[PDB]
This record gives structure tokens, sequence and C-alpha cells, in this order.
């Protein structure tokens, strides 16, 4: 009596809801992983900052005195 | 100009102060050597003469 299209569309809508739920789960785990990796990587900003500071320090130390060697 | 480069400039001032102090120390030590080793012995030689 009811149009079969209605039933089949309800079924496929249920499938699409389930799939969206799975997508949400996956994206949540991805966000968790990204947060963890950034929190652990925070030390690399420190390391890069100090290395850059030292590089600039030696560069201007070779500038200040005339001890900067000629370009090979 | 730049912020990293403005901290760099503060560090530049620090480096320049250090090197200028070193140059001043070297110059004063040279003056001391000249006074003690050269001028005074020549004054003594003139005294003997």
């Amino acid at each position: 009596m009811e149009n079969p299209h209605e039933q089949v569309q309800a079924n496929i809508l249920s499938r699409i809801i389930g799939n969206v739920k799975r997508l949400n789960e996956s994206v949540a785990i991805l966000n968790q992983e990204l947060v963890t990796i950034n929190n652990r990587n925070k030390n690399l900003e420190i390391m890069g900052a100090i290395c850059d500071n030292y590089h600039s320090s030696v560069q201007f130390n070779l500038e200040a005195t005339n001890n900067k060697k000629p370009p090979l | 100009m730049d912020s990293a480069s403005k901290e760099e400039t503060l560090e530049k001032l620090d480096q320049e102060i250090t090197v200028n102090l070193q140059k001043i120390d070297s110059n004063l030590s040279f003056c001391f050597h000249k006074i003690t080793q050269d001028i005074i012995p020549h004054v003594a030689t003139y005294s003997e003469i």
C-alpha cells in the first residue's frame, strides 16, 4: 500500500546516518592524534629557536670583529 | 623593522660592548708595556749619560 520508494529511502537514510556516525568517530580520533602529536612536538620549537639564535649570534660575531672569513 | 632582528640588535649591542672592552684592554696593556719597558729605561740611560 505504501510507496516502496519511501521504505527504501528510509533504509538508505538509516545507512547514511550510520556512515556519518562512523565519519564523526574517525574525525574525533584524528583530532586526538593531532593534539597529542603537537603537544609532544612542542620541544622542537624550543630547539629551533635556540639553534636560530645561536646561528644569528655567530653571524653577527663574525660581522662585529673583522674575523669573518671570505666566502669559499 | 623586525622583532627577531630587534632582539638580534640588542645582542649586537652586547657583542659590540664586549669587543670594545677587549680592544680597550689591549690598548691599555700596550701602553703599560711601552711605559715600563721602553720609556723608563731610556730615561735611566739619559740619567747615566
